[PDB]
RNA sequence: AUCUUUAAAAAUAAGCCCUGAAGAAGGGC
């Protein structure tokens, strides 16, 4: 019986031009599946199928490795040196066991394990068109509105979707226009093939740069970082790599116009063209543009850092519901903090206060020690007291044994009230 | 059969990749090229104050050179037009096209 | 844009703030950073493979021969045996 | 000391010369293509099959003639000017039977009003440097 | 009245179905009853593409 | 119609109040 299963099996096989290579596998894991229960310790089979005569043979496997774990499965390789010295470490060796039927039923697993092995050969040619164009800006023909969703018509039937917060936030649809779009991170969500497009995420203000500016398809200028408000503003930052290239030149164009015309294909979509620096602090100082940055104190081992503007832009500097601050702590990789040059003379005075009042959890003989403080720190205790050469030579004589006393008090102060307080168990 | 192809531009480096990437297009779709042939650079302007009164300014006008091109195609494929459909032209260049 | 002005209306209760904490100051949160740079460029050889005039009319559509060929054989023994199991 | 037809004939050679540098095809096809859709009958035809013959068979030497100003600058053309500069080292390098700063001299007032942006201080650097090129005399 | 009527694509008013610009549209501004085409400008990229279609390639407004 | 010296900068938009130091967080109309 099934004497069916085969026929009807290579009817559905062949389609993607490759017929028995697939459904060779699904039998193999579909039938060494199946004697894994009847026999209950540990035995792990394979089968030689051929399709000519219908009749199956399987083969008995064992496991050849050097010591024995759990018992029988191992040839312990002496032993595989004498029933074919071609067998070595690494494969099993070849013994028959006596079966020679089409089947007994089941017959069954066989069905829904084909019906798996299509459904996922299904998802890797997906897959493959998830290779071939993601990501590229292609465009289809609205369908269908599910009230959440959208469907499309990308040419010859490909059918795609866009989501609700995947959108500019206030679209208007009808039945026959195209959209442009880039294609996306992939979700099946079940079974099928559908493709989430995207005018909302950055990716696609960057392909409509890399349609509109040619230097980047001659790779004369370089983007770095994006950051967006898909109705609102963007800031994105480019870099040359001759130095004779100007690409914030090259990215405005005549009149407006890359921007303008990215603008208009985006509604009211502001960009920011901004120049990217190898250097951390200044490529943040370009980022804060239109604003006129004082002073900036950079936090290492946070990515922190603290901003001062000094006056009449301070809320050009933070941007209305903070959105110059936003996307600049978006485009960069530090965080940031915008003051005034008041918080930040309070902010120093607060620090310096602080520094000596912690210092004052410490043993803290007379005021020099605090005017040591104001006038050298070198704070939260001296960056464990490793300093070169007498602080760079600093002079009120004392040459060796006072450094020798702070550097004495500071190493076993940070020993014992650190191993009290920040050590734990 | 012509389509015949005219385009307008304002950038030259917009209008030179374009019509490379027509004729690329045309040549790899299996038809041939007629053209392209490039027309005098037109001038005009065209006076746009962004801002309050006339001429304080004492800076330009707004003023703009236009480059132009055509390029014709004989007995084409329906490859090549759902191709040249397909493509996505790039912004800010005209395209005065003509078919039969 | 004009309203968050009630809160510059109440820039003294700021004030009696700073005047207690000092040493904090204005604030911005920080997300995903990371791959907005990676997914910012290939930077040229995904529009070489992709390469806007020739590899959208050479590569279309591929996926579109496997859907057509999948559900159809489900269909097929039902629609094609019969009714009359 | 030339008709004006011959300087219309490098009007037409600017825009057939950019036919097969854009359509990469034959020459002999690109002008048996070319000569059936202009109508400004003026034109020297013998120069201009001279011209585009030349430029057409030629070769790793116009590459040499424009080496030591791509050596300056960046190799990136500049398509019109890729046109002009390779007719004009073509007749430079040729032309020892017509004078010498004529056409230079319509080719880039031909050049500044048919090229890009400004193309024209741009070839008023070019062949002030390449006037002490591999011809000798200045004659 | 839920208010749909389309039938109707960017240009304004007609309906492409034939060729490249299918579910386009436009007008024919200049009407060549002799040589049988219908010169129907394209609005694609947010722009005008005035192209000469068939009688039969289209559907008049 | 026989010399004119190495290519050009853009946003003018998001309604009204309460709690909170918040341009962190949420509520109302």
């Amino acid at each position: 019986m099934n004497k069916e299963i085969l026929a009807v099996v290579e009817a559905v096989s062949n389609e993607k031009a490759l017929p028995r290579e697939k459904i060779f596998e699904a039998l193999e894991s579909a039938l060494a599946t199946a004697t894994k229960k009847k026999y209950e310790q540990e035995i792990d089979v394979r089968v030689q199928i051929d399709r000519k005569s219908g009749d199956f043979d399987t083969f008995r496997r064992w496991l050849v490795v050097d010591e024995v774990t759990q018992p029988t499965k191992e040839i312990t390789l002496e032993a595989a040196r004498y029933e074919d010295e071609s067998l070595n470490l690494g494969d099993y060796v070849e013994d028959q066991i006596e079966s020679v039927t089409f089947d007994r039923i089941t017959t069954q697993t066989a069905k829904q394990v084909i019906v798996q092995k299509v459904r996922e050969a299904e998802r890797a040619m997906v897959v493959d068109q998830f290779r071939e164009h993601e990501g590229e800006i292609i465009t289809g023909v609205v369908k269908k509105v599910n009230r959440d969703n959208i469907s499309l018509d990308l040419g010859n039937n490909a059918e795609a979707v866009i989501l609700r917060e995947d959108m500019l936030p206030r679209e208007n649809f009808r039945p026959g226009d195209r959209v442009r779009g880039v294609l996306y991170s992939v979700r099946p969500e079940a079974r099928g093939a559908q493709l989430f497009v995207t005018r909302s995420k950055p990716e696609m203000l960057i392909e409509l740069f890399r349609i509109e500016v040619p230097e980047i398809g001659e790779e004369v200028i370089e983007i770095k970082a994006a950051a967006r408000d898909p109705g609102s503003r963007a800031k994105i930052a480019v870099k040359t790599n001759d130095k004779r290239i100007d690409p914030v030149g090259a990215c405005v164009g005549m009149r407006g116009a890359r921007v303008q015309a990215v603008s208009t294909e985006l509604g009211g979509e502001r960009i920011d063209i901004v120049l990217w620096d190898d250097n951390p602090a200044q490529f943040v100082i370009n980022a804060m543009a239109p604003a006129d940055v004082a002073s900036i104190v950079v936090d290492e081992d946070k990515h922190t850092m603290d901003i001062a503007v000094e006056a009449g832009n301070l809320a050009q500097a933070i941007g209305r519901n903070g959105q110059n601050v936003r996307l600049a702590s978006q485009l960069s990789g530090w965080e940031l903090n915008v003051m005034t040059v008041d918080d930040l003379q309070a902010k120093h005075q607060a620090e310096a206060h602080a520094a000596i009042d912690t210092f004052t959890k410490y043993l803290d003989i007379d005021e020099d020690f605090a005017t040591v403080l104001v006038e050298e720190g070198f704070s939260t205790l001296e960056e464990l007291a490793y300093v070169p050469m007498k602080e760079l030579l600093e002079i009120e004589g004392l040459d060796e044994p006072t450094v020798e006393a702070l550097r004495e008090r500071a190493k076993n102060a940070l020993a014992t009230i650190a191993q009290a307080q920040q050590e734990s168990l | 059969q012509r389509i015949r192809i005219r385009l307008k531009a304002f950038d030259h480096r917009l209008i030179d990749q374009a019509t490379a990437e027509i004729v690329e297009t045309a040549k790899r779709t299996g038809a041939q090229v007629r053209g392209p042939i490039p027309l005098p650079t037109r001038s005009e302007r065209f006076t746009v104050l962004i801002s309050p009164h006339v001429n304080k300014d004492a800076r330009d006008q707004y003023e703009i050179r236009t480059h132009l091109r055509l390029v014709d195609i004989v007995e084409p494929t329906e490859k090549t037009v759902d191709a040249l459909m397909r493509l996505d032209l790039a912004a800010g260049v005209d395209v005065q096209i003509s078919l039969g | 844009a004009a309203q968050t002005r009630r809160r510059e209306r109440r820039a003294e209760k700021q004030a009696q703030w700073k005047a207690a904490n000092p040493l904090l100051v204005g604030v911005s949160a920080k997300p995903v950073n990371r791959p907005i740079l990676s997914l910012n460029r290939k930077p040229k050889s995904r529009v070489e493979s992709a390469l806007n005039p020739i590899a959208d009319l050479t590569v279309a559509e591929y996926h579109k021969q496997i859907e057509s060929n999948l559900q159809r054989i489900e269909r097929k023994n039902q629609r094609t045996w019969y009714s009359k199991p | 000391m030339e008709p004006a037809a011959r300087r219309r004939a490098r009007e037409c050679a600017v825009q057939a010369l950019y036919s097969w540098q854009l359509s990469q095809n034959d020459i002999a096809d690109v002008e048996y293509q070319f000569l059936a859709e202009q109508d400004v009958k003026d034109v020297d035809v013998l120069y201009f099959r001279e011209l585009l013959a030349g430029v057409a068979t030629n070769t790793a030497y116009l590459d040499g003639l424009m080496k030591p100003y791509l050596s300056r600058l960046l190799e990136e053309l500049g398509q019109v000017e890729k046109a002009v500069l390779r007719i004009a080292l073509y007749e430079l390098s040729k032309r020892s039977d017509v004078p010498y700063k004529v056409a230079i001299n319509e080719a880039i007032e031909l050049a500044k009003s048919f090229g890009a942006e400004d193309s024209h201080k741009f070839v008023n650097g070019v062949l002030d440097k390449a006037a002490p090129v591999i011809r000798p005399n200045k004659k | 009245k839920p208010r749909p009527k389309t039938l109707f694509e960017p240009g304004e008013m007609v309906r492409v179905n034939d060729g490249p610009f299918a579910d386009f549209n436009g007008v024919v501004e200049e009407v060549d009853y002799e040589k049988s085409r219908l010169k129907v400008s394209v609005s694609i990229f947010g722009r005008a593409t005035p192209v000469e279609l068939d009688f039969s390639q289209v559907e008049k407004a």
